[PDB]
């Protein structure tokens, strides 16, 4: 996961040791009160056993705003609002900002913003994972062409359904696009294998049309090979409405399911076959 | 010019009058804003330069 930028910030502006924060520790080391070496503050020097004493007995007072503003440029740059490269100049800028109009009143809604921003980031992760950047645009790839209204056959409500399963379920978050007029699925961000979405222009007048099972090479055998993509890409999601006679586009599905079913059964005794992999045959 | 031509050389200069001479502070010459590119870069140096 992405950080905490508080933890980020802290680790980055504060003591590495004892600090005049952890007094809770300094007041067990002196007291010889620490399970692990009570002794050992008995045999400092008096030149540092003395002066611990004193920080101990009336703490050092500090100014917090460094570590609270960097809590947000930490933060800023996670959630990539500025390059990396910015974060001493973005810093700065922040530090003259609320040093030069200074009050208690700024002070308590930096605080507020350091927990804002920390919350910020742990969401952003959730919403990189969650995919719903591309069900929101697969959701609004389905108003650009007739919704619940097929012809020849109604299968075109579970190949939608297998559209919105697929794209809810696959990790690598399956991109869907706007493009810049027509919409996309990118399926996984290194995009070999690309569709074009507004091209189910075909995939309209196929709906219901019967197998002519004996050869595939036939008169209807229309399908442009983006077509078959698309076909191929959502095939493990599309058992219901989709058997061999219900339509030629339902007996490609039966032949990629079980295509997909060879390439994986094929890859279990392929890693088997090359047990050696080297000159014994 | 002719025939009996004398041994010659050659001037060249221009004008342009007008005008006033440009340097833009863009990265590039171009004009790709009224705030070019180098005058922002300036902003976030936040420091004075001679």
């Amino acid at each position: 996961q992405a950080p905490d930028p508080a933890i980020r910030a802290a680790l980055q502006s504060q003591p590495s040791g004892i600090a005049s924060d952890d007094w809770e520790a300094a007041m067990q080391r002196i007291m010889a009160l620490t399970t692990r070496n009570p002794e050992s503050f008995r045999q400092q020097p008096q030149a540092n056993r003395l002066s611990a004493i004193l920080e101990a007995v009336v703490p050092s007072r500090t100014n917090p705003t460094h570590e609270k503003v960097l809590a947000i440029v930490n933060a800023l740059a996670e959630n990539k609002a500025i390059r990396p490269d910015e974060a001493g100049l973005v810093y700065n800028a922040l530090l003259e900002r609320v040093g030069r109009y200074n009050s208690t009143n700024v002070q308590s809604n930096l605080d507020r913003l350091v927990t804002d921003v920390r919350e910020a980031v742990a969401q952003r992760e959730r919403f990189k994972n969650e995919g719903l950047g591309s069900l929101v645009a697969l959701n609004a790839f389905l108003a650009t062409q007739p919704a619940n209204v097929p012809r020849g056959q109604d299968d075109y409500t579970n190949f939608i359904s297998a559209l919105r399963l697929m794209v809810t379920e696959v990790p690598q978050s399956e991109v869907y696009q706007s493009g810049p007029d027509y919409f996309f699925q990118t399926s996984r961000q290194g995009l070999q294998t690309v569709n074009l979405s507004q091209a189910f222009k075909n995939l309209r007048g196929l709906w219901g049309v019967q197998a002519p099972v004996g050869d595939r090479s036939t008169v209807s055998s229309l399908l442009t090979p983006n077509s078959r993509l698309l076909l191929l890409l959502i095939a493990p999601f599309t058992d219901s409405g989709s058997v061999n006679r219900n339509s030629y586009l339902g007996h490609l599905l039966t032949l990629y399911r079980e295509a997909i079913g060879q390439a994986q059964v094929d890859e279990q005794t392929f890693q088997e076959i090359t047990s050696v992999s080297r000159a014994l045959g | 010019i002719g025939q009996t031509a004398v041994p010659s050389v050659t001037q060249k200069k221009f004008l342009c009058d007008r005008v006033m001479w440009r340097i833009p502070f863009s990265s590039n010459f171009m004009s790709m804003g009224a705030l070019t590119d180098l005058g922002q870069n300036m902003l976030y140096a936040n420091s004075a330069h001679a």
